[PDB]
């Protein structure tokens, strides 16, 4: 190329003055260098410091390469080819240089350029990296090798997108020729390349499985680290995907992951306590441990203690063996139920009295991960251990008082289900003033813990809600803003636990203020909105009329945001590469909120509708790709529905044709929503309704007929096709015979309340329109009107002319037969109100 | 039972502090 001395010395020069202890050299080398980046020549001259001037020190070669490397990740579309092409010449000619630092620099200059554009426009990256490894000198197959593992690392679909001519058809059966290879780093990266192509079963590996998984054992005796650590999770990503091809090694196996996952490299150990979690998955795990077994419960037990180090630093999180060996032990739990239980309680014994801190600290930890697999096997050592444990909430070691707090939580409801008095009290009492703990972990494991309680407790929590309340306000003036957020959250749940007993002049002033008061801090681009606004949902809810005088901002800026967010990706969908497609869970909370606000403050809610574009909001959420924001909005719009219908109304004829796309069982939620909707702006529509039938009905018959479908959905499809009925009998009796069972099956068993009354009214409807609809599955309605423990006066006399009118169509004969196969209950009832 | 579902309560658990 064309490089000049003037050029030169004045790159150099720069390059230099970069490497200056002076502050302000620095300042100013910043915006010359600014304004260099953005000549496409001036990248020529850094890959030439790089890999041609020998003359140049290492750290001033090197920051010439990473500079560049910075250039490639914001200025690359910009590159024209001919220097271009002069970069991804000159690394791959000095991918071996002999100083590591070089060697780094020229492979991050690779790698990156490969990902930010060569994506397939560099067509012969891999091919002439594959040959080179077959080269000769060690630090260029090296070289090549890293390459090519970092490829593999974010490039991986390689092989499953073919945007090249399918690639690693060439590249897997490649690596394993160097599993064979004499040093321990070349065998790491030919593992590690493979293994990234494992979990997504690569038609590569797939027919080359039997050639893997030799190769992997003849490592097995390998005591190089970094060997150890990437075929041990070969063998975990392989015992999920093909587990047939494992089986007659499993004992072998078995023997080497447990050997591992004692070793004293925490590294190895990790990867190879990945192993047990991913084999309780696995319906054959039982039948693999039991030579196994004995040894590896205790094993999982001792590397549940906190490391070394961190005991240090939390003195002063993530993935770790301690995790591990907990969360596995959690799924062997579930997996083993009470035969784990005599293996685990010797060591339990000498865990959780034990005079080390650490040790009793464990020893709770596997208290709490056993819960919920053993729970009934713990049942009898409870009365013992939860007094044990809430002594164990006042200790001196902060890490203890934090882990008793999840531990005790994970017992919730056995504590609930005794005399309130004996657990849930003390209990209680303890974890309140745990909430208040000095230490900031402990606080949050409190917090959490007590939410958790509340979500179990539900009323039983009423009678403590002053005391309750005291202690959860005092530290809103006491957390930091980490913990706010925590609390929030079990403000939230108490509000959903304790419903409109929260709904007391003294409870909102204590409460409401600081709610405000953090609301008014947070800016609407903040996520702790989230947890603040959930929060809000639920008191508001609870709160009803008590909420009227916080309503008005509140109202506004969830459909502010709502607004913002739906201009943000319409901008987005416009120019992507100019504008940031927006956090849509803003929108998602912010409707939840309005709904929870619908909900609470009913028709009072209509003067902020009246003054309000939500609903032509509403109508893009409720066509938006994501299934919560579509959630969300048939929720609210069943919410203003109810509370004012005048300004819907107008909006059904629309509405309706999307509520009727929506009613998609594989979206639960969804579909439940648009359900529960479009019951209810059927009672509002009356007989104006019949036009919106047909584009609803056969969808709703079809999910109430559907197997293995949540106990929820089927009680919202059977009410509103219930609801439809009522106000338009002709166009939904004919479809009686087909849906009268299950509806029957799913209303029987729900609570006496408006919603099931309002249902009702229509099955009578329609039983009077087509009567013949019901004789062939009577037993059913039978049992369906024998639910209602106090109804209306005239549901009832419905129900009695019915069962009158169908005793009175097959005679005193048939009908004692019929009846003969009334349970006691039943038989007994209709005569209680109905005298048949 | 009979009504809308949220995923507030899921959130919260999302949210909530676990040892691992």
């Amino acid at each position: 190329w064309k490089p000049d001395e003037q050029g030169l010395q004045q790159i150099l020069q720069l390059l230099k003055e970069s490497q200056s202890p002076d502050t302000t050299i620095q300042r100013t080398v910043q915006q010359k260098l600014e304004q260099l980046n953005q000549y496409p020549d001036f990248n020529n001259y850094l890959i030439f410091v790089l890999t041609k001037l020998k003359s140049e020190d290492e750290p001033t070669r090197s920051l010439s390469g990473l500079i560049l490397k910075n250039n490639v990740k914001a200025h690359f579309q910009n590159f024209p080819n001919g220097v271009t092409d002069f970069i991804k010449s000159e690394c791959l000619n000095n991918i071996g240089d002999s100083s590591p630092l070089i060697r780094a620099t020229v492979g991050i200059l690779i790698t990156t350029i490969a990902s930010k554009g060569e994506l397939q426009n560099w067509p012969d990256l891999l091919p002439k990296l594959c040959s080179l490894l077959d080269s000769e000198d060690y630090n260029t197959c090296e070289g090549a090798f890293g390459a090519l593992q970092k490829i593999c690392e974010d490039s991986a679909e390689i092989l499953d997108s073919d945007v090249l001519d399918r690639p690693l058809n060439i590249m897997i059966p490649k690596f394993l020729q160097f599993f064979k290879h004499s040093s321990p780093k070349i065998r790491s990266h030919a593992v590690a390349c493979v293994n990234q192509f494992i979990i997504s079963r690569t038609q590569a590996l797939m027919l080359h499985i039997d050639s893997f998984i030799e190769n992997l054992f003849a490592l097995a005796g390998d005591e190089e680290p970094e060997v150890r650590k990437n075929v041990c999770r070969a063998l975990v990503m392989l015992l999920e995907v093909r587990m047939d091809r494992l089986l007659p090694h499993m004992h072998n196996i078995v023997e080497y992951m447990l050997q591992r996952t004692q070793d004293q490299d925490e590294n190895v150990a990790l990867e190879a306590c990945e192993f047990w979690l991913t084999l309780a998955e696995q319906p054959i795990c039982k039948d693999v441990l039991v030579r196994h077994l004995p040894k590896l419960i205790p094993v999982l037990v001792n590397g549940m203690k906190y490391s070394d180090i961190d005991i240090i630093l939390l003195k002063g999180s993530d993935w770790n063996l301690r995790k591990c060996s907990a969360a596995a032990l959690d799924v062997l739990a579930n997996v083993y139920r009470d035969e784990l239980l005599p293996h685990i309680l010797p060591l339990l014994k000498e865990l959780l009295f034990h005079h080390e801190w650490v040790v009793k600290e464990s020893g709770i930890l596997v208290l709490g991960a056993i819960a919920e697999g053993c729970m009934q096997g713990m049942i009898p050592y409870l009365p013992e251990l939860i007094p044990h444990l809430i002594q164990c909430l006042s200790d001196k070691k902060a890490l203890v008082r934090s882990i008793t707090c999840w531990t005790l939580s994970r017992y919730a409801h056995w504590v609930v289900s005794q005399p309130p008095d004996t657990y849930l009290k003390p209990l209680m009492t303890e974890l309140l003033k745990r909430i208040l703990d000095s230490n900031k972990r402990v606080q949050e494991a409190a917090c959490s813990a007590f939410a958790t309680l509340e979500e179990e407790a539900c009323t039983e929590l009423v009678p403590y809600l002053a005391y309750i309340l005291d202690t959860l306000v005092f530290a809103f003036s006491k957390y930091q803003h980490k913990n706010l957020l925590i609390l929030y959250d079990a403000i939230g749940t108490l509000a959903d636990s304790v419903g409109h007993h929260l709904n007391k002049p003294e409870y909102i002033q204590m409460l409401m203020p600081p709610l405000i008061q953090k609301w008014n801090m947070l800016k609407d681009e903040d996520k702790d909105l989230f947890p603040l606004l959930e929060c809000l949902s639920s008191v508001a809810t609870a709160l009803q009329s008590g909420f009227l005088p916080y309503c008005e901002p509140v109202y506004q800026r969830c459909v502010n945001l709502v607004q913002k967010t739906l201009a943000q990706a319409m901008l987005n969908n416009a120019q992507p590469d100019q504008y940031e497609a927006p956090d849509k869970d803003f929108m998602i909370v912010a409707l939840d909120l309005l709904s929870g606000l619908a909900e609470g403050l009913g028709g009072n809610i209509e003067q902020l509708v009246a003054r309000s574009n939500i609903l032509t909001l509403m109508y893009q959420c409720m066509q938006d790709k994501m299934p919560e924001v579509r959630q969300s909005s048939f929720a609210l719009l069943g919410d203003l529905t109810k509370a004012c219908f005048q300004h819907v109304k107008p909006c059904i004829a629309d509405f309706m044709p999307i509520l009727g796309t929506n009613l998609n069982p594989e979206f639960i939620s969804v579909c439940n929503n648009a359900t529960w909707a479009i019951g209810e702006i059927s009672i509002q529509m009356g007989i104006e309704m019949q036009p919106y039938i047909p584009m609803v009905l056969h969808q709703l018959v079809e999910i109430i007929n559907r197997p293995n479908t949540p106990k929820t959905l089927l009680e919202n499809t059977a009410i509103t096709i219930g609801r439809l009925g009522y106000v338009c009998p002709q166009e939904v009796a004919p479809m009686l015979q087909q849906f009268i069972r299950p509806w029957c099956t799913s209303l029987r068993n729900i609570r006496d309340n408006e919603e099931k009354d309002s249902a009702f009214r229509g099955i009578c409807t329609m039983i009077s329109v087509n009567p013949s609809g019901v004789i062939q599955d009577f037993i059913f309605f039978c049992d369906a009107v024998a639910s209602w423990i106090n109804p209306k006066d005239d549901l009832r006399d419905m129900f009695c002319k019915i069962l009158h009118g169908f005793k009175n169509q097959v005679g005193d004969e048939n009908w004692r037969r019929f009846s003969d196969q009334f349970p006691l209950p039943l038989k007994e009832r209709l005569a209680a109100f109905y005298g048949v | 039972g009979p009504g809308k579902m949220d995923s507030r309560g899921e959130h919260r658990q999302d949210r909530r502090e676990r040892p691992y």
